[PDB]
């Protein structure tokens, strides 16, 4: 499983260019595919998602019309093309791999990403955390808690939120999908807990490796909004 | 069709 | 020949059985159904709020 | 009570008529649940039965009252339903008897052609050349009251004298020379075809199976051949410029167009009823 | 009232669906032909002709694709697999024609086959189905008929010791046994070394059914 | 001298299993209140099968199920939304089991090839891949029951009942008393013991651990075709061509009663029980599965609405709902 992003490069404004995912070592055919851009001194912003077979697009609210995302399923490869560049759109773009369906676990895999330097909604869930930075020790348990401006216990009984871990100079990594359970590759330390908008991970006996900025993320609504990032420290 | 040719019409004048 | 042999064995591993009788066993049964007549779903119908399989 | 007579007998004709077509349509809609390209042709052709059959409730009361008044778009919306579904009546069976001709004549190639979606497609493409058709006529026909009298008819351009003969028999040739040609000839080549292929010729019970599907195919084609004959003579004989002048001639008009109706409302009782599996889904309940 | 996921995951359905329908059409275009007759008949060398659980062969022949599936291998109980075969275009049935005097240890092999023959053909699951009989061997048939008479196979025979009167009579008795000759029509051929013209009758007869398959489907017959 | 042997043996049996037949169930339930008739109603009808369905089983969780038919398809289906979970293409389009892991991760089935095939739900790729082929056999599969994740028992037409294990392919243990096809398997709920069906009008009771057979029940006329445990585990049902059923018993080692009526001359396909087991869905050949009860042997429900043949049906472990699958391409959910 390998995702490559490349058409990446510093760029005057009003300049457009052509971003290309190429997928390997897995049927990217049947994924779902996101572009999701983090700034420097800010978290992780999703920026669009095409399905599979593209039968529905969706964008963000402040890119939407000028960016427009294509996928070539016979050679496996997903090309964004982003036109009228400002000086806003200066960040690391990860191509994320997802599929949906019962039982999946989506957002397993996350690519490398590339990086885009410039020389120059009201119904959306504001998903706020209390804390920037929570300063440990290892050894110790700690709980890093995430709330929400709206319910997301759905009527059937999911809770769409999803807990990332990012330690510096590496890619998001899935510990906690639909908030209940593990998903694969990930230790039992951690664990997901919490009741409608409240929402707790905790992760009993920390190591050395567990050091990074944790967001946790909605699913209910399609203006996906992430949120700020807990800089765990030692 | 051909109920509405206009043939009442030309057997009215004729 | 053998396999005549080998179907005495068996029969006579078979006789070795001990067989409880049937009126025992068919109280086991009996209490067995009692006690779980009430969880069962199907034998008497359920509320619609209950029941996951609604028109939807 | 010529007239009462006439509007009674369009009466009786337009309520069996629609009792069947309705029977027809709810139960391949419904009650069949089996997806074939026949059934399909059966709904469409069913569907344009029951379209035709609402006009006559209208033309029965302007027979009556001896006026039109309805109005303008009234009478524009009747003339466009009755000619657009005529002529997709027509086009369908056209398509129909084309449909088992390609089936039968060559079956290595029916498989892939005979698909309930291309039949779809096709049935859709007969609807739209319908339009074509159907909505210039549609423009020009209208309401006109000279005398106190009001008269839903086609306005022909100017000049009548040469529009009108040219309008008439492009209707005539479409409506009745290509179809009944096609319709002869495929169903001919297929009697020959089924006469060629040795398991209907095998044993005489087979053969007298093979003599019924022969009549059922020739009494169909008489009935339609027959039926569509005189209203097609007497508007191309409207068409060039005969001009009724006698109440009689009129009568013969009504007659014939009842006569005309008598194979629509005829069609899924033909089509429909005497079909296997229409009869295996009766049979069921 | 429907979520991301489930409204995602009814697109994934409906693909899927489209798929199963697209592949269910490619399906239903090919013609699939069980291969029926005793083991010494020589069914291995008509398929070496026209060409262990289940031998599946396919080929193409006028832009028409042929499965020709082979239950030989399993020595089982024949009733209980003989009903997933019910939709088939045609049994091919291959017997041996050399073995009338043959004794193998029943009394006569002919007889051996002519058993199967009578259980297929008068079987509620193959009540319209086809079959096409292939006497295998003609030249050995007919040095043996020289060589020896054939009133030991048969109690009462003819006195014409021909080859046409024996081969004639041998495929009338086969034809007899259909016990509903209306339904059914058998197509008796002479296996020759020419494979063009044993896979034309075949085409020819597969070509018949097609046609009563599709007067079926019609509605007219 | 061994033939006469066996004959005085098998006398010695029936004699001893007729001093322990004093009472019947069927008089000993007379007391019990009638239960009401059971009417059900189709919560849901699944289409996409163009061919007719020949296995089902249902998940762990209650949710998802798998099929079988002769498109090449195995498709997972999750009843709750009516959609598509899976949809797997099979080497072999004739196939007559299915099963589903306790775990969720594999399935498997087996046909007329002699080949168990087992594919893995859950991989990195996100495609389905076939993990081990077993052919061992030398007759067509008739069932498959997963012990775990990493046993399997298969039932084969070679009169013999294999057990194998996935990692190493190798047949672990092999059980052969049958003189005819065997037809069917059941695991009892704690997977300690095994029931096997067969062509000769016999059941066994075999073994898992040592491997031997445990006890055999000849009581049948014609062949077997169903099997089913019954939920606490110390009974089974059977089902068979002559249009009856028949409850045995792993104590008494005999019949205990006979589900049967003069208007039925029909094949029983499928033979399934209630999460209680007051209740006995069977699947006959008459188009219609009828609902009886298990103590009194009276007729408590009808399920119509099938177009063709029934050939299989299973409740959920939670007993909410039964699913019904049938050689109409049709997959009815009932409740």
């Amino acid at each position: 499983v390998q995702l490559v992003e490349s058409g990446g490069g510093l760029v005057q404004p009003g300049g457009s260019r052509k971003l290309s995912c190429s997928a390997s070592g897995f049927a990217f055919s049947s994924f779902g595919m996101h572009w999701v851009r983090q700034a420097p001194e800010k978290g992780l912003e999703w920026v669009a998602y095409i399905s599979s077979g593209s039968g529905t697009i969706y964008y963000a609210d402040t890119v939407k019309g000028r960016f427009t995302i294509s996928r070539d399923d016979p050679k496996n490869t997903l090309f964004l093309q982003m036109t009228s560049l400002r000086s806003e759109d200066t960040a690391m773009y990860y191509c994320v791999r997802s599929i949906y369906y019962y039982g999946s676990s989506p957002f397993d895999f996350w690519g490398q990403g590339t990086t885009l330097t410039v020389s120059a909604g009201s119904a959306d869930i504001v998903m706020t955390q209390a804390t920037s930075s929570v300063p440990v020790t290892p050894g110790e348990s700690v709980s890093i808690s995430c709330r929400s401006s709206k319910s997301l216990l759905h009527s059937n009984g999911n809770t769409y939120l999803y807990w990332f871990l990012q330690r510096p100079g590496q890619s998001p990594q899935l510990l906690i999908y639909r908030m209940s359970n593990l998903a694969s590759g990930v230790p039992d330390r951690f664990s997901g807990s919490g009741s409608g908008t409240a929402f707790t991970l905790t992760i009993s006996r920390l190591e050395a490796e567990d050091v990074g900025v944790y967001y946790c993320m909605q699913h209910l609504e399609y203006p996906l909004t992430f949120g700020a990032g807990t800089k765990l420290e030692l | 069709f051909g109920g509405f040719t206009g043939a009442r019409k030309s057997a009215r004048k004729l | 020949i053998a396999q005549a042999r080998k179907l005495v064995e068996q029969l006579k591993m078979e006789a070795n059985i001990d067989r409880i009788k049937v009126s025992k066993a068919a109280a086991d049964l009996m209490a067995y159904c009692e006690a779980h007549a009430k969880e069962d779903p199907l034998l008497t119908p359920v509320p619609a709020s209950e029941n996951p399989f609604r028109e939807k | 009570g010529l007239k009462v007579t006439i509007v009674g007998l369009y009466l009786a004709v337009c309520v069996g008529g629609l009792l069947g077509n309705c029977l027809v349509m709810y139960v391949i809609l419904r009650h069949t649940k089996m997806k074939t390209a026949t059934n399909i042709y059966i709904f469409n052709l069913a569907l344009a039965d029951t379209l035709v059959l609402l006009t006559l409730p209208f033309q029965g009361t302007d027979i009556l009252l001896g006026f039109w008044p309805f109005g303008n778009a009234l009478c524009k919306t009747v003339i466009a339903i009755d000619y657009y579904n005529m002529f997709t009546s027509t086009f369908t069976l056209t398509a129909m008897s084309v449909d088992r001709y390609v089936a039968i004549c060559h079956p290595i190639r029916a498989l892939d052609v005979r698909t309930s979606s291309k039949a779809q497609a096709v049935n859709v493409a007969i609807w739209a050349l319908a339009s074509v058709v159907g909505v210039p006529v549609a423009i020009m026909g209208s309401a006109q009251v000279e005398d106190e009298e009001i008269e839903c008819l086609v306005e022909i351009p100017t000049p009548q004298d040469y529009w009108g003969p040219v309008f008439a028999i492009c209707i005539f040739l479409f409506s009745f020379i290509v179809p009944v040609l096609v319709i002869s000839v495929c169903y001919s080549l297929m009697i020959r075809r089924l006469r060629g292929v040795r398991l209907l010729s095998g044993s005489r019970e087979k053969d007298r199976n093979l003599r019924r599907i022969t009549r059922l195919v020739l009494v169909v084609v008489a009935v339609f051949v027959g039926c569509w004959t005189p209203v097609q003579v007497f508007v191309l004989a409207q068409g060039l410029g005969v001009q009724p002048s006698s109440e009689t001639a009129v009568a013969i008009l009504r007659f014939c167009t009842a006569l005309g109706y008598v194979n629509s409302c005829l069609n899924p009782i033909l089509y429909a009823f005497l079909d296997e599996n229409f009869k295996a889904c009766f049979r069921k309940f | 009232t429907l979520s991301a996921e489930d409204k995602a995951a009814v697109e994934r359905s409906k693909m899927i669906d489209r798929n199963l329908r697209e592949d269910g059409e490619k399906a239903a275009r090919e013609v699939k032909l069980l291969l029926l007759g005793a083991g010494e008949s020589g069914k291995s060398t008509i398929v070496k002709q026209m060409k262990t659980g289940i031998v599946e062969t396919h080929f193409t022949f006028k832009d028409l694709h042929f499965k020709m599936f082979d239950v030989g291998a399993q020595r089982s109980e024949r009733k209980k697999w003989i009903h997933c075969f019910e939709g088939v275009t045609a049994i091919i049935f291959c017997v041996a024609l050399s073995d009338y005097d043959l004794v193998l240890a029943e009394m006569n092999r002919m007889h051996e086959s002519m058993k199967l023959f009578d259980s297929i053909c008068n079987n509620k699951w193959f009540t319209d189905t086809s079959i096409i009989l292939f006497l295998n061997k003609k030249d050995l048939f007919e040095e043996k008929i020289k060589k020896s008479p054939l009133t030991i196979c048969y109690p009462e025979y003819a006195g014409s010791n021909t080859y046409e009167e024996a081969a004639a009579y041998i495929q009338c008795q086969f034809e007899d046994l259909n016990k509903r000759k209306d339904t059914k029509e058998i197509y008796t051929h002479f296996t020759c070394s020419t494979d063009t013209k044993n896979v034309q009758f075949v085409f020819d007869a597969v070509t018949d059914v097609i046609i009563k398959n599709n007067l079926k489907d019609c509605g007219l017959f | 001298q061994l033939r006469q042997e066996a004959e005085q043996l098998k006398n010695q049996i029936r004699d001893a299993r007729k001093a322990c037949a004093d009472a019947t169930l069927s008089q000993i339930t007379n007391n019990i209140d009638p239960v009401g008739r059971i009417q059900m109603r189709t919560r849901r009808t699944l289409r996409g099968h163009l061919a007719k369905i020949y296995a089902m089983h249902w998940g762990t969780d209650s949710r998802l199920l798998v099929s079988a038919s002769q498109d090449g398809k195995l498709i997972i289906w999750d009843s709750y939304t009516t959609n598509k979970v899976h949809a797997i293409p099979l080497r072999s389009s004739w196939v007559m089991t299915c099963a589903y892991a306790p775990s969720g991760n594999y399935v498997a089935c087996g046909g007329l090839d002699n080949i168990c095939s087992i594919y893995n739900l859950k991989t990195r790729e996100g495609n389905v891949r076939v993990s081990r082929e077993l052919a061992g056999h030398t007759g067509y599969l008739s069932c498959c029951r997963f012990l775990d994740d990493n046993q399997i028992v298969t039932s084969s037409g070679d009169t013999t009942c294999a057990l194998w294990d996935i990692e190493t392919g190798q047949q672990t243990t092999t059980f052969t008393g049958h003189t005819g096809d065997v037809m069917s398997l059941s695991l009892a709920p704690d997977t300690r013991l095994f029931v096997s069906g067969a062509c000769d009008a016999s059941a066994k009771l075999w073994d898992v651990r040592e491997g031997m057979c445990r006890q055999t029940f000849t009581g049948h006329e014609s062949d077997i075709n169903a099997i089913c445990f019954f939920p606490n585990g110390n009974a089974f049902a059977t089902g068979s061509d002559d249009a009856t059923c028949r409850l045995f018993d792993l104590r008494a080692d005999q019949e205990l009663m006979t589900y049967s009526h003069d208007n039925i001359i029909c094949g029983i396909t499928s033979v399934s029980f209630s999460k209680s087991g007051r209740l006995l869905l069977a699947g006959y050949d008459d188009f219609n599965c009828n609902v009886w009860d298990a103590l009194k042997a009276d007729r408590a429900g009808v399920l119509a609405g099938h177009d063709n043949r029934v050939s299989c049906l299973g409740v959920t472990d939670d007993g909410m709902a039964v699913a019904t699958g049938s050689w109409d391409s049709f997959l009815k959910i009932w409740n």
